[PDB]
């Protein structure tokens, strides 16, 4: 199950 | 919808506690939840923010939340209600994308009217040119002003007034028209 | 034994010729279960091992949404980084992201990872404490601080400790009959004679799962010398793996070299001497 | 940081004549992604070859697996021809069963 | 430093094209555009991950904006229509966490630009019966026959704006509720002590900011140009 909260543009 | 606020309106006495209800639908475990206040300025302001991995506490202010993940419930508790808490309250769900809001709850705050003195007064005139206005004031906060049954007469909604320096508050509504038959004794009479 | 979930993301810009190519893959140990390819038809997260197919359409719609959000963030990233490093709008560059959890034999959280790379070189990485970032580069210092203000680490830590392990456990249950099953190595030796003075020996392990294997040659109390040739473990294509380990003996006497094979599929380690 | 492909050519099962099988070519440790990979039957040249999804190791280097069904014979020759950025010219690796 | 929306108010007339500026200096990557009807629901209408990124939510007209030279995230309605009448809320996001809303743009699209009228303001004086029975005095203020409902009423005593003792209707009234052009009416109330009212040194004013037409477009016809302006009525203490 992938990340739903935590990926941000660099 | 995905975020549900199933009470569009709520009203409470001054100095009392209210719990605005929110539930949501997600097939996800990681996310964040929010409450957002929108008073008559229409300026959206964050009230409180709950991440899905956090525990009790925070909280922090005169506003708390009762967050229950398995229940998928994110209740907002507002205690010692002041008149400044009158506003729209929204509940919201957020992921990396997106954030979506529930439909929203409009909250009214009924003042404590210590000494009710209902009365309709006629305001002198404005300057030799109407519409000369009627004024209904000093009724208690449970009182219902019904809108005008007739399209040539206009009635406003009720309205709380706060005299900060005299620590005194007052409800009121305004009525006006042309109908030559027009007097203030008949105005609010309905 | 111990287990892991890992996702691998690749974004390759395609200057002028369309939108970036984006590839995403998911694994439990050495078994792929999901994939996404921005240049396939479905535009959907797709199943790749039988046991994942069991999840309902909420899952597929969910993982399709998030993976695309990964992609979109990468698509922005490529524009960001092209700026950071003064590179030209023409010419391809690559973003890579990888993340996942480890659990031990008791199915409990061991460790987590979230690393990122630009044009194949490290860029930014979540340290093992899962509270701190490692950023070699200047541009990655910029990223560090922004993510620090955003509490990215705090979110990733959760996922890693929560969602990532819980669902790893769910997958290990559902794919129990294959994920938790071991296929032992089928081993054999072979002897290829370079020069009349020299002979080469390759120790084989075939049909094994998982990939984790160690192959140690010996001449009774010897190990790797700058001679030991140990190739990368490779996929057999059927879900098992293959690997070999060689040694050259200028010996006319291949004795007494031993190959030693170790795997979760073998109850006891194997010892293998040469034949005739 | 350009990295050049390691190339292995091998069969899924130990090879037997006239017995159906799959011919692998496993390219690894390369960067960047773009890569050209062919399976040669007597130097030219197999169609309908499939390959795994692009993934990568912990040094960020890429790996792909290319494969097609085939039935071996004592006489046919098979090799893997690979071309990449880091290579001056297509590198042909021959499949030696053992023999 | 903060997040910004311009213009605060706008009136246009159907078919015309319009752009709503939203700018933000907080370094934020994700930005969003919500549209809010008088029925108050917040509809995600566009968002964005960072520069080059745009995606829709729905709603005719504007629904794509642009995002290149900074963010900077301008919505644009090509060919406006009465449907587009609403609040337009722009917002910026810290990471994947909370939002930071701009003030909003209140947009009214009208069927004809000569449906635009400024408010007439009158102040009505406290009744002697109120004063006598209550020992307090309420002034009422009425702002009438204005379109669009883009106004900010404020009360002023002796040259300073007041807030204690004030109540303005939460929303105005359509004077002619059968029209789509309907001009509005807004009432308000300042309550003061009897002594303070009956003091002739004391000055009272009701101030209505009206937002309407601008330099850009465009006035033939008469009745004076209904440009942005302030209208006031006043009264003095009477004993």
């Amino acid at each position: 199950k992938l990340v739903a909260l935590g990926i941000n543009a660099v | 919808q995905t975020v549900t606020q199933s009470q569009p309106e709520m009203s409470v006495q001054e100095a009392e506690t209210v719990t605005l209800s929110c539930t949501y639908d997600t097939s996800e475990n990681d996310y964040i939840l929010f409450w957002y206040k929108q008073p008559p300025s229409r300026q959206m302001i964050l009230v409180i923010r709950q991440e899905a991995y956090k525990q009790q506490n925070a909280t922090e202010n005169r506003f708390s939340v009762n967050f229950q993940k398995a229940a998928k419930s994110f209740s907002l508790k507002i205690s010692d209600s002041q008149l400044g808490d009158a506003a729209m309250y929204f509940c919201a769900y957020g992921e990396d994308d997106k954030i979506i809001f529930g439909k929203g709850t409009r909250l009214h705050i009924l003042p404590n009217i210590q000494n009710p003195d209902p009365a309709v007064y006629q305001l002198r005139d404005s300057k030799s040119s109407d519409k000369s206005v009627c004024l209904f004031t000093d009724f208690d906060s449970q009182t219902n002003v019904s809108q005008s049954k007739d399209s040539d007469v206009y009635i406003t909604d009720k309205c709380v007034l706060d005299m900060r320096s005299m620590d005194f508050k007052s409800n009121s509504a305004v009525a006006w028209s042309n109908k030559s038959d027009f007097a203030c004794a008949n105005a609010f009479n309905n | 034994g111990s287990h892991s979930m890992r996702y691998f993301f690749t974004s390759v810009s395609r200057p002028g010729r369309g939108e970036p190519r984006f590839i995403a893959v998911g694994y439990v140990d050495d078994t792929q279960f999901v994939r996404f390819d921005s240049d396939a038809a479905s535009q959907r997260m797709e199943p790749r091992a039988p046991w994942i197919e069991q999840e309902g359409p909420e899952y597929w719609d969910g993982e399709t949404r998030k993976v695309k959000a990964h992609s979109q963030t990468h698509r922005v990233d490529l524009g960001t980084l092209r700026g950071y490093y003064n590179q030209s709008e023409a010419g391809s560059h690559t973003v890579q992201r990888m993340y996942g959890c480890d659990v031990g034999s008791d199915w409990r959280f061991l460790r987590g990872y979230h690393q990122y790379a630009y044009d194949g070189k490290d860029y930014i990485a979540l340290k093992e404490d899962l509270r701190s970032w490692t950023a070699a580069d200047m541009a990655a210092q910029t990223t560090k601080h922004k993510w620090e203000a955003a509490h990215v680490a705090e979110q990733l830590r959760a996922y890693l400790e929560g969602t990532c392990v819980e669902w790893l456990r769910r997958y290990l249950e559902n794919g129990k009959e294959t994920l938790q099953r071991t296929d032992a190595p089928k081993t054999h030796m072979t002897h290829h004679a370079v020069s009349d003075h020299e002979a080469t020996l390759r120790c084989w392990a075939l049909s094994f799962y998982p990939a984790e294997i160690t192959l140690t040659w010996q001449r009774d109390g010897e190990d790797q010398t700058q001679d030991t040739e140990l190739v990368e473990t490779r996929p057999a294509g059927d879900g098992t793996f293959q690997k070999w380990a060689a040694v050259v003996v200028p010996s006319g006497q291949e004795q007494r070299y031993t190959c030693h094979v170790q795997h979760e599929g073998l109850p006891k380690p194997l010892t293998l001497r040469w034949e005739a | 940081i350009q990295r050049t492909p390691k190339i292995q050519v091998y069969s899924r099962h130990p090879a037997e004549n006239g017995k159906s099988n799959f011919l692998n070519c496993y390219v690894s440790g390369f960067h960047p992604s773009e890569i050209e990979v062919d399976l040669l039957k007597n130097g030219e040249r197999i169609e309908k070859v499939e390959h795994s999804d692009l993934s990568f190791s912990e040094d960020w280097s890429f790996y792909l697996l290319y494969y097609t069904e085939f039935t071996p014979t004592e006489k046919d020759e098979y090799a893997c021809r690979v071309n990449h950025v880091t290579l001056s010219q297509p590198k042909i690796v021959k499949w030696d069963r053992d023999m | 430093a903060d997040i910004y929306q311009t213009p605060r108010y706008l009136v246009i007339g159907t078919g015309k094209k319009i752009t709503l500026e939203c700018s933000q200096t907080m370094g934020h990557d994700k930005m969003y555009w919500y549209q809010q009807d008088p029925g108050m629901e917040l509809h995600l209408i566009h968002y964005s991950y960072g520069v080059n990124s745009t995606e829709k939510g729905d709603l005719s007209s504007e629904s794509t904006v642009s995002r290149i030279r900074t963010e900077h995230f301008p919505l644009t309605l090509e060919s406006a229509r009465p449907s587009h009448t609403s609040q337009y809320l722009c917002a910026s996001r810290r990471g994947s966490a909370e939002l930071y809303f701009g003030p909003g743009t209140r947009l009214t699209v009208t069927e004809d630009l000569k449906n635009v009228f400024p408010p007439e303001v009158a102040v009505f004086e406290p009744s002697e019966a109120e004063i006598s029975h209550t020992q307090k005095a309420t002034l009422v203020c009425l702002a009438t026959g204005f379109y669009p409902d883009h106004v900010e009423l404020s009360w002023w005593v002796n040259g300073k704006e007041v807030h204690s003792g004030v109540c303005t209707d939460p929303q105005p009234l359509k004077e002619q509720p059968a029209l789509n052009d309907s001009r509005y009416a807004l009432s308000s109330r300042l309550r003061v002590s009897a002594t303070f009212w009956q003091d002739p040194r004391n000055h009272f004013r009701c101030q209505v900011q009206f937002y309407g037409l601008s330099e850009n477009d465009e006035w033939t016809q008469d009745r004076a140009k209904p440009v942005t302006q302030i209208v006031s009525a006043e009264a003095w203490g009477r004993a």
